[PDB]
């Protein structure tokens, strides 16, 4: 999930990895140890914060999500250009 | 008759109130030339410098 | 090694004057120079260049013609005039990277020092900065590819030190300084807008035409980390920079009372010389 | 001692919660409300001028 | 009255300890904690002249130590001696006011939330009275943000720093928004 | 800091604009420094919404 | 000469018309010449300088 | 002479949300003559008594209403109770059944909480209407914009205030012109 | 226009015919107390004392008696 409340929960980490809520400090505290991950949660109840990480070997759905979110930044950038420098160009050039 | 005098005479003055916005674009131009005289005399001065 | 260069804008009005000496033959190919400059500091520094005679093959892409008699005369006798510049590198006029110029660098990765690359086009149509520093170094591959010279992008900077800007401001009489306020900043922010358009627009169509119909590994590598920057801003909900749009804002409301009042102040000369000026001229105009 | 500002702090008696806050930009209401004060007397005696030179 | 080390007993128009007398009203009340440690608690003046009536060092030290159990009882004499005066007479209801609306601000300032019992027994007065009392300050009195009784606690926000100090010169803008459009019919008449 | 630097002085102009008003003696004119002030203040409002379209997309 | 003095004063409203963007063009231009000469003459004064008395 | 009945009407109608301002900054005696006495119920408003001051109006009451009709007078005199519970509204949270009712001189359950919710309906204030064991609570935050969506409290401020100086920028750019059009 | 003020000050000229100097010297006797003064503070200082003028004026003298019964 790249968007959208990229927030979660450590009931999806302890459902995967079938363990106990009280190992799940010891697992982000490795994956914190590894270095591959640079998340810090600033919860008050237990969640799931993450950020920066590297895939490194494919994602398909990201190459055609790469296209769409890509191209709809590139169309949203044209579209701020157009907008701004159509009447900005006419009244200040 | 009573059109060159009633009809042509509010033509004329409308004609007068045209006068009237010449007057304003004359003015305009009055004093947007004098002012751009000031400014052509000051960058004149500066080029004398 | 080198963070950054510093190139004169007199080495490329010198290919000005390769394409003005070509004398319409119908060749215009990558005419190589040989760039000069400063590798003593760590910065480099391009005062002057001059060029060799380079001609290739139409079809076998191999071939390539320099010298070096006259490399060793032009560099002798312009080392006897001006001796604080040595040999560094050269730099080709094509818009394309061809297969050659590892073999075309290497003569003067052998005789002369590393040499920096530079890719220039023969148009000056591009927007973008005509000038890329590209060092040859050989890199270490992850995937276990040989290794091979690459040519990585050093950035680069347009600058003249005493003179050139002064002939250049003479010579243009048309381009403007500086000059902040309300015009230079405007027009950046009116055309930077195309100015971003333009450079990835130009970019990710051939990139997407190359992510379906590429192969002749292109280092994807890098591109998971290209995407990952780019997945680096997952459209923030901006729930806790709404303070910060309170202080931007409340400093907008600064320069709001700003304006005004120090607008009002200049009011007072205007809206007291209208009326002291005019009833005075007037009542002894007669 | 908070009444004497040697520190930024509250007291509470309901729930005796401890809060500590301050604010940095100090230089900025001052010079502006001084602008605002010190130009109130320039519209004014334009005023007199005008009002002098009118009626 | 910052020159009162070379006043003396002037029998033409008010004796010393009347002019001391008459100037400890304006400078107990006109005054903050800052003010009158700055002024009369550094200066030895106050420190003299007390020794002269007890009363007026129980009015400084209960008032500058927040004691109101003790100063409300003996504020009956500031009462009736506040009146009966020539030319201090007919300003003693603002002088009254002025001062609760004072303390109360002085407390309130170091406090943000105020129970009613601890309110009630440092005060040494009922309920029923600071109801009103605090009623009629917040529309009337004018001194903090609006007072809730959900839980029957005093309990004020005071946001008056951050953006009400940007907020102070609004006022100025609307009223010199007024003076420019004064400075607009100006224009042409 | 500049702007009521100025505007102490400024203070004191209506008194002699209020008693001679004939000729000037002074050469400076008040007036573009501060209208100088303003376009270097109008910067923040020309990145307003430079911000606004780096936040936006 | 009565009804002939609306059109033919069309024409003097057409050429004081076409005096207004010229106009903008003059005071959208010579300020840029001033600040133009302006620099230029404010980057004469260099730091490098001997001090007299 | 004359801004004295802009400003009596002005007054007159101001006094109707609540808050009447009296006169302050203007000193001249033709509004203090004119003011004098409507001054007595002007200030009679604020405490709100409904039984004494309904004679009180009546009892002087020969010019303000004798100005004819007397429209606003007798929306007033119920007005008075409407401006007492706007006056409570600026008060605690809590509503009693005998301290604040006896107060109000309305003593009743069913009448408290229902033009206590005509007084709700009009917009003007903000409540929370709860029933938990049959008082009726309120939340009464009347905390200001700061620190509460300020771009969009004060963004038609900007956008307005900007809009009327810059006009006013207008208004010293012209007259400029009319001063060197001559020369 | 200016001519309308005319009629307005016929209305004040019965206003000061009703009572001849009999406002300006019955409230000039509170005049005398408040001529000099700010009048920005009579309009509290008027408030709390019209407020208080009816009941509880003082108020002062009597917490000593509240104490003890409140």
């Amino acid at each position: 999930r790249p968007a959208n409340h990229r927030q979660l929960t450590f009931e999806e980490i302890a459902k995967s990895a079938k363990i106990t809520v009280n190992e799940v400090e010891l697992l982000v505290m490795k994956a914190l140890s590894v270095g591959l991950v640079k998340g810090s949660i600033d919860e008050v109840d237990k969640r799931v914060h993450m950020t920066w990480v590297q895939p490194r070997v494919l994602d398909l759905q990201q190459i055609k999500g790469m296209k769409d979110r890509l191209e709809f930044w590139c169309t949203d950038v044209k579209s701020m250009e157009m907008l701004v420098e159509h009447q900005a160009h006419d009244i200040l050039t | 008759l009573e059109e060159g005098k009633a009809g042509s005479g509010l033509r004329q003055y409308y004609l007068s109130k045209i006068e009237e916005l010449q007057l304003i674009v004359n003015d305009k131009s009055q004093n947007l030339r004098r002012l751009q005289a000031q400014r052509n005399e000051l960058n004149a001065k500066v080029r004398l410098l | 090694a080198v963070q950054k260069v510093v190139v004169h804008p007199l080495v490329l009005l010198s290919v000005v004057d390769h394409f003005n000496r070509i004398g319409k033959v119908g060749n215009q190919k990558r005419v190589v120079g040989v760039l000069l400059g400063s590798w003593q500091k760590k910065v480099l520094d391009v005062s002057n260049s001059f060029a060799v005679p380079f001609d290739e093959d139409d079809k076998d892409d191999s071939v390539w013609f320099l010298d070096h008699d006259y490399l060793e005369n032009m560099y002798g006798m312009f080392k006897k005039v001006n001796a604080r510049e040595r040999i560094v590198g050269w730099y080709h006029t094509g818009p394309k990277l061809h297969k050659n110029d590892i073999a075309i660098n290497e003569l003067m990765k052998r005789y002369c020092p590393n040499s920096v690359l530079v890719i220039i086009d023969v148009k000056p149509k591009d927007l973008g900065l005509p000038t890329e520093a590209y060092i040859s170094v050989e890199e270490v591959h992850d995937d276990g590819t040989p290794t091979s010279k690459t040519f990585e992008h050093v950035t680069s900077e347009i600058g003249a030190e005493e003179a050139e800007e002064v002939g250049v401001e003479h010579l243009l009489r048309d381009i403007k300084d500086t000059t902040v306020g309300t015009l230079s900043q405007r027009i950046t922010n009116q055309v930077h807008g195309l100015k971003g358009l333009n450079s990835k627009l130009l970019d990710i169509r051939s990139y997407l035409e190359k992510v379906a119909t590429g192969k002749l590994p292109i280092n994807h590598q890098i591109i998971y980390q290209l995407q990952d920057v780019f997945n680096l801003l997952p459209d923030v909900s901006l729930q806790e920079f709404v303070k910060a749009f309170y202080l931007k804002t409340n400093d907008q409301m600064v320069v709001v009372y700003l304006a005004s009042l120090i607008r009002s102040v200049v009011a007072l000369h205007n809206l007291i010389n209208n009326k002291i000026a005019n009833r005075d001229a007037e009542k002894k105009e007669g | 001692m908070i009444l004497d500002k040697k520190f930024h702090g509250i007291l509470d008696q309901g729930e005796g919660v401890l809060i500590i806050f301050d604010e940095p930009p100090v230089d900025k209401t001052y010079e502006a409300a001084l602008e605002t004060i010190q130009n109130m007397s320039k519209v004014v005696d334009s005023l007199y001028n005008k009002a002098k030179k009118l009626t | 009255f910052l020159d009162t080390v070379s006043t003396f007993t002037s029998y033409e128009l008010m004796d010393y300890k009347t002019f001391v007398t008459y100037t400890v009203y304006v400078s107990m009340i006109a005054l903050e904690r800052p003010d009158l440690r700055e002024k009369v608690i550094k200066g030895a003046e106050i420190l003299e002249v007390l020794h002269s009536l007890p009363a007026v060092r129980q009015y400084l030290f209960s008032l500058y130590e927040c004691r109101y159990s003790v100063f409300f009882q003996s504020l009956a004499v500031v009462e009736q001696e506040m009146k009966k005066d020539w030319l201090f007479a007919p300003h003693y209801r603002y002088y009254v006011r002025e001062m609760r609306i004072h303390a109360y601000s002085q407390l309130l300032e170091s406090y943000r939330s105020l129970t009613l019992g601890y309110m009630a027994e440092a005060f040494g007065v009922g309920v029923e009275f600071i109801d009103q009392e605090l009623s009629r300050f917040i529309a009337a009195g004018r001194l903090h943000c609006k007072i809730d009784k959900v839980n029957e606690i005093v309990e004020t926000n005071r946001p008056d720093s951050k953006n009400w100090q940007y907020q102070e010169t609004i006022k100025k803008g609307d009223l010199l928004l007024n003076r420019v459009q004064k400075l607009s019919r100006v224009i042409n008449m | 800091n500049y702007n009521k630097a100025v505007e102490e002085e400024d203070k004191m102009t209506p008194e002699q604009l209020a008693i001679k008003n004939v000729g000037k003696q002074d050469p400076k004119r008040h007036l573009e420094e501060h209208v100088d002030v303003l376009m270097t203040s109008n910067i923040v409002q020309c990145l307003a919404a430079m911000l606004d379209t780096v936040v936006f997309k | 000469d009565l009804y002939s003095r609306y059109k033919k004063l069309q024409q003097e409203l057409e050429f004081l018309e076409v005096q207004e963007e010229y106009i903008k063009d003059e005071q959208k231009n010579l300020k840029k010449e001033f600040l133009h000469a302006q620099e230029e003459v404010k980057r004469i004064q260099s730091i490098p300088l001997v001090i007299g008395q | 002479g004359f801004k004295q009945t802009v400003h009596k009407l002005l007054i007159v109608v101001e006094l109707l949300l609540g808050e009447i301002p009296d006169r302050l900054q203007f000193r001249q005696p033709s509004l203090k003559r004119s003011l004098m006495p409507y001054f007595l119920l002007t200030q009679a408003v604020r405490t709100g008594n409904l039984a004494k001051f309904n004679q009180v109006l009546d009892q002087f009451g020969e010019k303000f209403q004798a100005d004819g009709t007397y429209t606003l007078i007798i929306r007033l005199r119920h007005n008075v109770i409407k401006t007492g519970v706007r006056m409570i509204s600026l008060s605690y949270s809590r509503i009693s059944l005998a301290d604040i009712a006896q107060k109000l001189q309305l003593d009743s359950p069913e009448d408290a909480e229902f033009i206590v919710a005509k007084a709700i309906r009009d917009g003007v204030i903000e409540a929370s209407i709860n029933h938990e064991k049959g008082y009726v609570q309120s939340k009464e935050m009347i905390d200001i914009y700061s620190t509460r969506e300020p771009q969009l409290a004060f963004h038609q401020r900007i956008s307005f205030c900007l809009d009327i100086h810059n006009m006013s920028v207008k208004a010293m750019r012209f007259p400029p012109k009319s001063y060197n059009k001559d020369l | 226009m200016s001519e309308k003020k005319q009629p307005v000050d016929l209305g004040l000229l019965e206003e000061d015919d009703e009572f001849e100097e009999f406002p300006a010297e019955d409230w000039a006797g509170l005049d005398e107390d408040e001529d000099a003064h700010v009048w920005e503070d009579n309009w509290d200082d008027d408030n709390v004392e019209d407020d208080f003028s009816n009941q509880l004026r003082a108020e002062l003298e009597k917490h000593g008696y509240k104490m003890e019964t409140s």
